[PDB]
């Protein structure tokens, strides 16, 4: 299920899109996304 | 370029009364910072009241302190100061101006000046909305301690209450050296406080990470059969909780020896500012001192 | 000096044998050994007990001190210096206060070891190498 990590503390973030990519999504938009991914499916 | 002009000649614009002039005429071979290192510049830039600020940071100033050019006073006369930017090297006397009895063979370091406002009642040339400032001539371990209870009081105000604070800072402005009593003006918490406690943690953990296996046991093998005072002394700050050493590799201990001094360096630099006098003779009064290292 | 007090077993005895001496430039020079008939001087004595003190009060404080700074974290360098205290290792204010004085005397007691300035640096070099020609920087 979830991740196992390296690193062991987290560390926080500054960058920028025009730099390295990192994984933001909040849930109700993972939530829907997971909904529409759902019902779009001799 | 034309070259930096070892004559400074500082100019008045002020209708100067005689006790000013007076006044003026105390402070010959003193230091005073100065940034502009032009030919003939004016009084608003000499002195330190340029960046006195109502925030009061005492860090601030000795933070921009250390990029002032530091001249020399010479030949006061009418609306006319002779200032000698010092070559490095040779040797000419300068004066104290604050309270501050020094040594022979010590050295001495440029400091913002404490208790500084009308307590002691600095008359130091007053004119217009403007004060001549004086930076302290110091000398070696008052400029380390003035500087290591700042570090101190930075580091113990994170995530503590704020009557904690209150009590300690009564704790850590007194400083009783050479038979005088000085406090410091507001140490404030700042950015600059903040980015020289994160140099000094990072310094100090990355030497708590490079101990060996036998200096963070010296002590503790040390105090089961020494006595003296000195051990004593230092054995109440830690904790409480024959034998082997577990690998002697010599061959490593040299090259974390070297890493731990450069550590220990690099946690020195935050309070060994700058040797800017190495006092060699003083007068009697102590109203002077013949000193080296000028510039 | 460190090794003043295991004296008595034989690989700190080597250790000693090898470190006494050193291979330069033509030299098979060898120094004498600070500690004279099993006690060890005061000067030593005082630098191994500072140094001590400070690897000591650096192992102690500084992972609640970063543990503390994480609140207030602003950079990255200072959350991943932590976890590598948490690798490794795998109270009155006043005393506090104490102990960070303490640290910061220990820290002023070595820096007549930690540092040294040079003071000539060589132009030339006269031939049988007995004298040189050096400019000061002091």
């Amino acid at each position: 299920s979830l991740l196992h990590t390296f690193w062991r503390l987290p560390v926080a973030v500054f960058f920028e899109p025009h730099e390295e990519n990192v994984l933001r999504c909040p849930e109700r938009v993972l939530r829907r996304l997971l909904e529409d991914a759902a019902v779009t499916m001799d | 370029m034309a070259a930096m002009e070892a004559n400074i000649f500082c100019t008045f614009d002020h209708k100067l009364s005689i006790a000013d002039v007076g006044k003026l005429t105390k402070l010959v071979a003193a230091v005073v910072p100065i940034p502009q290192r032009l030919h003939l510049i004016k009084h608003y830039q000499l002195g330190l009241h340029q960046f006195v600020d109502h925030t009061r940071g005492y860090v601030r100033l000795r933070g921009l302190l250390r990029n002032m050019t530091l001249t020399l006073m010479r030949r006061v006369e009418g609306n006319q100061i002779l200032l000698h930017v010092p070559t490095h090297g040779l040797l000419y006397t300068v004066l104290n101006t604050g309270p501050v009895t020094w040594e022979k063979g010590d050295a001495l370091c440029v400091l913002p000046p404490l208790f500084h406002g009308p307590l002691a009642r600095e008359n130091l040339l007053t004119l217009g909305q403007w004060e001549l400032v004086l930076p302290w001539i110091v000398p070696m371990p008052l400029a380390l301690e003035i500087n290591q209870r700042l570090l101190i009081m930075g580091l113990f105000s994170l995530d503590r209450s704020y009557e904690e604070v209150k009590a300690a800072v009564q704790q850590l402005q007194t400083i009783t050296f050479r038979d005088a009593t000085f406090t410091i003006p507001d140490p404030v918490i700042d950015q600059h406080l903040l980015i020289d406690m994160k140099t000094a943690c990072l310094s100090m953990s990355m030497v708590a990470n490079l101990a060996s296996e036998l200096t963070m046991t010296y002590v503790r093998k040390l105090a089961l059969e020494d006595s003296s005072m000195l051990l004593v002394k230092c054995q109440e700050l830690l904790m409480r909780l024959p034998a082997r050493p577990q690998h002697v590799s010599p061959d490593d201990e040299i090259a974390r020896l070297s890493a731990l001094f450069v550590m220990l360096r690099q946690l020195d630099d935050l309070i060994r500012e700058q040797v800017v006098f190495t006092v060699c003779d003083v007068s009697p009064d102590n109203k002077s001192a013949t000193c080296i290292f000028k510039g | 000096g460190l090794f003043s007090l295991d004296r008595s077993y034989e690989e700190v005895k080597a250790a000693v044998q090898q470190l006494q001496t050193i291979t330069f430039r033509d030299a098979t020079f060898t120094i004498p050994d600070p500690v004279i008939d099993q006690h060890l001087l005061i000067d030593m004595k005082t630098a191994c007990l500072s140094m001590s003190m400070v690897a000591n009060l650096a192992s102690e404080l500084t992972m609640t001190y970063v543990r503390k700074l994480a609140l207030e974290d602003s950079s990255m360098l200072l959350v991943k210096c932590q976890e590598l205290l948490m690798r490794l290792d795998r109270v009155s204010p006043d005393d506090e206060i104490a102990r960070l004085s303490a640290l910061f005397v220990m820290l002023r007691q070595l820096d007549d070891l930690i540092r040294e300035q040079v003071v000539f640096t060589v132009c030339d070099v006269s031939p049988d190498n007995k004298s040189a020609t050096c400019i000061f920087k002091g």
